[PDB]
């Protein structure tokens, strides 16, 4: 209970605000962080914490307390979220990314560790998955020492583990990884993306058992960001099954979620309108798996087996092999 | 397009 420059063990006092005062613990942190020394220790656990949360906004200002602070380890700790959270609201290329990390350069074990796990979301965010699955490979968790970040990363791994099982269609090493990440995690952003994950894999098995996993995942999807997430997971689930969808995204320029609502129109038989919203898709930079998709939309429209081709194509070069199934399933029925 | 996320 000692002034907040003094702490000494942030793990102590988070295990007693998540077990008192568990509903607003962002509101009530978000107050107490930005008061921590950033020389400190606490001050870097805090960004940790902050982003595994994904509190943007608190995440982004007690980086700048760490990047204008003058202890090293602060400074380093802070630059890199600071590229972290660039690749996350896409305002620097992951080309220019990796250049940048290399002119500094980073001696701690954690920001050493850190710096390819970050690299791994932004392969899963544009569909490399062939660089996400090679790349945890490097990840080694003895280098790490026992602690609330060693805790908080074993979280993470766990979560971008999981995705990676699910991309090359091993879906019950994904459940397992999902299943670990919930048992010894609190974290609802970590929660959240482990019945996600849950759900995508039962997409083509069964539609109620992977609805009644993104229902889990309600529970857990309070940041808007998370929502609009699980809509596209329910609209897409919605658009496979032909089931009534109440998740399809009307006020969004996002590429997946636009694509979803032509997957939706095509379902109605909107074709004018599915067609016109491929139409733009064609003049946006889409990454080599929602190409995938795209292509096998198109081929839903025109018949054209050329087009589940080069969905094929642009599948096998993300190397999806989960999704994969869906142009390679609509060919079969055309003989 | 599917929505996946770690």
């Amino acid at each position: 209970n000692t002034p907040e420059k003094e702490m000494e063990n942030l793990g102590g006092l988070l295990k007693i605000v998540k077990n008192l005062f568990p509903d607003s613990e962002e509101q009530l942190l978000s107050e107490y962080f930005l008061e921590l020394d950033p020389n400190k220790k606490c001050a870097r656990q805090s960004v940790e914490y902050s982003d595994i949360n994904q509190w943007d906004t608190l995440t982004d200002k007690i980086i700048i307390n760490l990047c204008n602070s003058k202890n090293s380890t602060s400074q380093e700790w802070g630059k890199v979220y600071s590229l972290h959270r660039k690749l996350n609201k896409n305002e620097i290329s992951l080309n220019d990314a990796i250049r940048e990390s290399g002119k500094c350069k980073i001696k701690s074990a954690e920001m050493l560790f850190f710096s390819n796990a970050m690299l791994m979301y932004a392969y899963l965010n544009i569909g490399e998955f062939g660089l996400m699955k090679s790349t945890s490979k490097l990840l080694e968790f003895d280098d790490l020492p026992e602690g609330f970040i060693k805790e908080s990363f074993k979280s993470r791994v766990s979560m971008l583990e999981a995705n990676i099982s699910l991309n090359e269609n091993s879906l019950l090493e994904a459940r397992q990884h999902s299943n670990r990440a919930i048992e010894n995690s609190n974290v609802n952003r970590i929660c959240f993306f482990a019945y996600l994950t849950i759900g995508n894999t039962l997409i083509f098995e069964d539609y109620d058992e992977a609805k009644k996993a993104y229902i889990k995942g309600q529970k857990y999807a309070k940041n808007p960001v998370h929502q609009e997430m699980l809509d596209g997971a329910l609209c897409f689930l919605s658009n496979i099954w032909k089931k009534e969808n109440q998740w399809v995204n009307y006020n969004s320029d996002n590429i997946k979620y636009l694509q979803l609502r032509a997957f939706y129109y095509i379902n109605q038989g909107n074709i004018e309108e599915a067609t016109e919203i491929l139409d733009e898709l064609s003049s946006r930079d889409q990454d080599e798996n929602e190409l995938g998709f795209y292509y096998y939309y198109k081929g839903l429209i025109s018949q054209d087996k050329t087009d589940y081709a080069k969905s094929i194509r642009y599948f096998k070069k993300s190397d999806d092999k989960y999704f994969i199934q869906l142009p390679l399933l609509q060919l079969e029925r055309m003989g | 397009s599917a929505i996946r996320g770690a």
